[PDB]
């Protein structure tokens, strides 16, 4: 009913969350190979997807950031700050809204002589949402929330050869998200659902491939992985009331997998490309993802 | 290769073929009043993929449902 | 006389594919200074399942030694 939506509120910006989070070879720059210690990292996304009872969702998020170091005695301690920001909008059976969730925080990253990497991030984001829902008659409403999230990762990638590679990697992100309180009395009834500060913390642990391709006529980052998704913690507990009693829920771990990407190739510093994946697995929970192809020329 | 400005934007737009005593509780679209007005930060530069602009501002003034994306992004 | 050059009008080609509309096309040019001949040349379209869209454009500024310009364009849409 009304309560089971927020559940589908929490598990869809917990795909948010998840489409928030991210690599750190990726969005933070790859933590070797990069000979310019002080200078600007980024990487913007764009995806959708949906899940079974019609909830489907678009969103894209863009982060860039900096950071500046200089040579240590093996050790490749850098740090710098970064800010991101986000849209999405989804559509379900009975409720609709649109959300943005924009945020600023720290980095540091350390890359050793022995070739560890490791990277690390923490933001503060006012994530705000504005969606209607007739479920419980409460109607449209708009409202924010202040997620502190600190997350880091943790890999080893040893030259088995030098274009082809395996690495290990490990990853997780806690933050803190307070919850949201209201009563549908402007109906009649009160109905009152509250939920204090969560803590809620998830991580992923991925084994990868890459290869190490250069001489501007390849000049490719063909990586492949395979990666299982923990919810650390779900504290998304929610109580709802109504006038026959009160209920309580609260949001449950994950054992997620999923996939790789193709090609994402270039030429020159002139052009670019790259290829994505979707992730559509209907036999789960009608789950799906949404990916892109598209490169650039240019005289 | 790089170029930014602090800007004030004023814009305004209207209909002719409009009567008022036809809809007196729908709102009149023929009157050259509503003038939505916006400042801001604006930058431009020049990579070498085409000329990619950014922009942050807020609107100052708005009417009706003027739903505002703060930040701009676009090329050319 | 000593110029420095600098890049005018570029490549482009995109094929998204989704869930929505498919696996929707695009691509297309839009430059002038066409391969350095001094035209002005732009060609773009996009196959999409509910919305295909072309345009094609060819400008000749000085036609005439004076400067006279001949220009002109097709385009095509269904939406």
């Amino acid at each position: 009913e009304a309560t089971r939506n927020a559940a589908a509120l929490f598990s869809v910006d917990y795909k948010a969350f998840l489409n928030e989070v991210n690599n750190l070879n990726k969005r933070m720059g790859d933590l070797r190979d990069i000979n310019g210690e002080a200078g600007a990292w980024a990487r913007i996304m764009s995806g959708t997807g949906s899940a079974s009872g019609g909830f489907s969702d678009n969103y894209t998020h863009v982060q860039v950031g900096v950071d500046k170091k200089h040579e240590l005695d093996g050790l490749d301690l850098f740090t710098g700050f970064t800010v991101t920001h986000t849209d999405s909008s989804a559509s379900a059976d009975v409720f609709s809204g649109k959300t943005k969730s924009v945020g600023a925080g720290l980095y540091a990253s350390a890359m050793f002589d022995s070739g560890a990497y490791i990277d690390l991030i923490g933001k503060y984001v006012h994530h705000d949402n504005e969606y209607t829902a007739t479920f419980a008659g409460l109607g449209t409403r708009d409202y924010s929330t202040h997620s502190w999230y600190a997350g880091a990762e943790a890999g080893y990638r040893y030259h088995v050869t030098e274009d082809a590679w395996i690495e290990p990697q490990a990853e997780l992100v806690y933050g803190s998200v307070s919850g949201k309180q209201f009563a549908w009395k402007d109906q009649g009834m009160h109905l009152s659902m509250k939920d204090k500060d969560y803590n809620p913390l998830i991580g992923r642990t991925g084994v990868d491939v890459g290869k190490s391709f250069s001489g501007k006529d390849w000049k490719v980052t063909a990586r492949a992985g395979l990666g299982y998704q923990f919810d650390l913690l779900a504290n998304g507990e929610t109580v709802l009331r109504d006038a026959s009693g009160e209920k309580r829920i609260k949001g449950e771990k994950d054992s997620r997998m999923l996939m790789s990407v193709g090609l994402n190739a270039e030429i020159r510093d002139n052009v670019r490309f790259g290829l994505e994946f979707e992730k559509s697995a209907f036999g789960k929970y009608n789950v799906d993802n949404a990916v892109n192809a598209n490169f650039r020329y240019c005289f | 290769s790089v170029r930014t400005s602090f800007f004030w934007d004023m814009g305004t737009v209207w209909d002719t073929n409009w009567d008022s005593s036809q809809y007196s509780g729908y709102p009149d679209y023929s009157d050259p009043s509503n003038i939505r007005m916006s400042a801001g930060i604006a930058l431009q530069w020049m990579s070498p993929l085409g000329p990619l602009v950014f922009s942050y501002a807020q609107p100052f003034k708005k009417y009706d449902g003027d739903k505002a994306e703060q930040f701009q992004f676009n090329i050319g | 006389y000593k110029v420095k050059e600098r890049n005018t009008g570029c490549f482009n080609f995109g094929i998204g594919y989704g869930t929505e509309s498919g696996v929707s096309f695009q691509a297309g040019v839009q430059q002038d200074n066409w391969l350095g001949t001094g035209y002005a040349v732009g060609i773009n379209g996009t196959k999409n399942d509910y919305q295909t869209y072309a345009e094609l454009s060819v400008t000749n500024p000085y036609f005439t030694v004076d400067g006279v310009s001949l220009g002109g364009r097709l385009f095509y849409n269904d939406f």
